[PDB]
């Protein structure tokens, strides 16, 4: 009773236990151009190499651009219910395996048994007719 | 539940791939901006979809 | 026993090298996580029109008449209910 | 018919005493795990929904602020989200 009765659980826990070319936005080239007086940045590549510095500079204010982008369109944060998610393509799924069967069904079980006594009854029909006439 | 460059060699890996990450996150900003943005939509397009 | 004695105690060279983990991995889970909104917005938009066009498409399903698969499955059980109700009042 | 019944018996009562011998200690230690057990499960589900030592140091400068920034974007559920890409692609070629 004990193991029964601890199922859900062990599932829930069973769950968690399983050539640097820099192309730059223009959102970015206006944000660091229009605080170019505050941003001392050097040039991402000097003496033809990568400045690393630089580069999370850079990082750093795209960063910014998206904290306030975040604060205005995602001020909760948007949660995706995985389980919702997962509940949904299953249900989907055994809708799709439901049809499946039925067409499986009519075609190899049904349309074969009506056939085959289509079949009987034409040739019955046609050897009885052809025995009283002589031709067909 | 509770929640050569002198670098010591534990930590090689995280500094190494720092870069292509950050310049990634910069190419792409764009997109996640737009993506930011359509956040408060995501409620809608879960009723039109189970409709 | 080894589960209760855990849950009761856990669970009831330049200084450089932790900085460079700590922002790799949060920007990844930043990337991954932008990308799964986008998509769900996506696919919700997609799963909205096939289901569309699937009720608003005309096709020839039987005989010479074209219509949709909504109305030619209705004629299909109408013409069903009528061979039925001349069979009950039999 | 006594002697046929008395072997019989005698069988079941070693078969009780070698079980009886190893239940004893689970049944007593049960309610103690499954109650931690239970209380450690839910609390987890609720988770779930120049020189070049001064380049360091300048380097660490900017690192530490761009640390900051991202301790301030991220969301508490941006680990979840992230997880729930594959799952939403399924859903859309089963449709």
């Amino acid at each position: 009773q004990m193991l029964k009765e601890m199922e859900k659980e062990v599932d829930v826990v069973d769950a968690v236990v399983r050539n640097a070319t820099l192309n730059i936005p223009n959102l970015l080239i206006s944000r660091i151009e229009s605080e170019m007086h505050r941003l001392q940045m050097d040039n991402v590549y000097e003496a033809g190499k990568v400045n690393l510095i630089t580069v999370v500079q850079l990082l750093n204010e795209a960063l910014k651009l998206v904290s306030g982008e975040r604060s205005l369109y995602d001020c909760k944060g948007v949660r995706l219910d995985l389980q919702y998610l997962h509940g949904k393509a299953k249900f989907e799924s055994e809708v799709l395996t439901r049809l499946r069967n039925m067409r499986h069904k009519i075609k190899r079980e049904d349309l074969v048994s009506i056939e085959k006594i289509i079949a009987d009854r034409e040739r019955e029909w046609e050897r009885k007719w052809e025995k009283i006439l002589g031709k067909c | 539940l509770a929640q050569n460059l002198p670098i010591e060699a534990s930590y090689h890996r995280f500094t190494a791939e720092l870069l292509p990450l950050a310049v990634n996150f910069i190419e792409k900003l764009e997109i996640y901006i737009k993506t930011i943005q359509t956040i408060p939509k995501i409620p809608d397009c879960a009723s039109n979809m189970d409709n | 026993i080894a589960f209760n004695q855990i849950y009761a105690n856990e669970f009831q060279m330049s200084p450089m090298g932790p900085f460079f983990q700590f922002v790799h991995q949060s920007l990844s889970t930043c990337f991954k996580e932008l990308e799964s909104i986008a998509q769900f917005t996506e696919t919700s938009e997609n799963i909205v029109d096939v289901v569309r066009e699937r009720h608003q498409s005309k096709e020839k399903w039987a005989g010479s008449t074209i219509s949709t698969l909504c109305e030619k499955m209705k004629e299909l059980r109408q013409s069903y209910e009528a061979f039925q109700q001349s069979s009950l009042q039999d | 018919r006594d002697l046929t019944l008395l072997q019989r018996e005698e069988r079941l009562r070693d078969l009780i005493e070698k079980q009886d011998e190893v239940l004893t200690p689970v049944v007593t230690s049960k309610d103690p795990f499954k109650d931690n057990y239970t209380t450690f499960a839910t609390a987890l589900d609720s988770t779930r929904h120049g020189n070049r030592h001064r380049y360091l140091e300048e380097l660490q400068k900017h690192l530490a602020i761009t640390k900051s920034l991202l301790e301030e974007i991220m969301p508490s559920h941006a680990s979840e989200n992230a997880e729930s890409f594959d799952t939403i692609k399924d859903l859309e070629n089963i449709v």
